[PDB]
């Protein structure tokens, strides 16, 4: 199995306050493991999993220090971007960044990422070659030129190929019980009759990890996705996920319809039907 | 661990 | 000019049953910009809740979970109220315990 370490920064300007809001969250696969929030009383990087308590106080202090400096960096970035776009300081804007590394089962760097978003759109991205950049427009071309003149890509490539991949290995060992599990969904179909003519069948998948899952409905080897409501996958609140797929069928034909659940924790796909009781 | 941003490498 | 309204699911962590402690969740996602207010209501009044750390998806849209421990029972009604720039008035989504 492949694995990822990813960090997510969000900077939000706040017209007439001393500082933007800066939040970082880190994830290994689909598990959140750290956070930093510039608005906390005494902002610090904090664990979000019990097994991160394995890291000593140097780890926390250092993550905290760079987060603070990151917050300063974002403040300047937000100012510069408004300049490029002739946007008044009176208005709030959002800069977002996602970055990290994917590693294969073989344990080595399969792919590195560094992407910026501005007011919800792609802005500037490090290419897969880890030495060139893609700018979304002429503002981002200014940022691209700055990154090229500074040689930013080189420093980031060094992180990815060393530090990133090495720490992900370590996190994967320290949280092995949490992180290396594949908890299959518990699945069942429930019945919800509006009238004597029509009933909604809801196929539920609960308690699963990791997030990726396939729920589909079939009638006779015939796929029903054009009639089904598929909700976005949602968190349990305790480190797992939940999802359902519903479709309206005629009363008395419930047994013609099957729900198929596919997930990494399942040896084979589940195929389920609504069952009396 | 995360990556430190430096002011010399600026958007 | 990118403004995406939130999508909202209200739900209990576990299949609900009267007198059994549980967790009430309001998952709010797909939204932009990130400023948002998310309140869990019990019979139309705000209860104490905690909120997850701001995070986002591949299309830059944000997601948050607002959650509270609760003990369901036959009388108490629950809902989640969301305020965002894309909503002309606050949106209230009722907890449907029979989904």
């Amino acid at each position: 199995g492949s694995h990822s370490l990813r960090y997510f920064h969000t900077a939000v300007s706040r017209p007439g306050l001393r500082e933007p809001l800066f939040i970082t969250v880190g994830y290994v696969d689909d598990t959140q493991f750290v956070r930093f929030d510039s608005d906390a009383r005494d902002p610090r990087t904090e664990p979000r999993q019990p097994w991160m308590e394995k890291e000593g106080p140097e780890y926390w202090d250092r993550e905290t220090q760079i987060s603070k400096e990151n917050a300063l960096w974002y403040r300047e970035a937000l100012n510069n971007l408004r300049g490029y776009y002739n946007q008044s300081e009176a208005g709030s804007h959002t800069l977002q960044e996602m970055y990290g590394c994917d590693v294969g089962s073989d344990g080595r760097l399969r792919r590195g990422y560094e992407q910026y978003g501005y007011d919800g759109r792609d802005y500037l991205a490090l290419n897969e070659d880890l030495r060139s950049w893609t700018a979304a427009d002429t503002a981002a071309q200014i940022s691209k030129r700055k990154m090229e003149a500074a040689g930013a890509a080189e420093r980031f490539r060094n992180y990815l190929e060393g530090t990133c991949v090495e720490w992900l290995r370590r996190y994967l060992e320290n949280g092995k019980d949490t992180l290396l599990r594949a908890d299959p969904p518990k699945a069942h179909v429930t019945r919800h009759p509006s009238s004597e003519h029509e009933v909604t069948l809801r196929c539920w998948a609960l308690g699963f990890y990791p997030e990726e899952i396939s729920l589909t409905w079939q009638r006779n080897g015939e796929d029903q996705t054009q009639d089904m409501e598929l909700v976005e996958t949602r968190p349990s609140g305790d480190g797992n996920f939940q999802k359902w797929a519903a479709l309206v069928v005629p009363s008395g034909e419930e047994q013609r319809y099957t729900c198929r659940v596919q997930h990494e924790g399942l040896q084979e796909p589940l195929t389920l039907r609504w069952e009396p009781g | 661990v995360g990556y430190p941003k430096v002011k010399e490498e600026m958007l | 000019a990118i403004q995406r309204p939130p999508k909202i699911q209200v739900y209990s962590r576990h299949p609900p049953e009267d007198g059994k402690p549980n967790y009430l969740n309001c998952y709010v996602y797909g939204f932009h910009p990130p400023q948002i207010e998310i309140d869990l209501l019990k019979n139309g009044e705000k209860i104490k809740s905690e909120q997850s750390d701001l995070s986002f998806s591949k299309d830059w849209s944000f997601y948050l979970l607002s959650h509270a421990e609760f003990t369901p029972n036959s009388k108490d009604q629950y809902s989640c109220r969301v305020k965002h720039v894309t909503l002309e008035q606050p949106r209230i989504v009722k907890w449907d315990r029979d989904l």
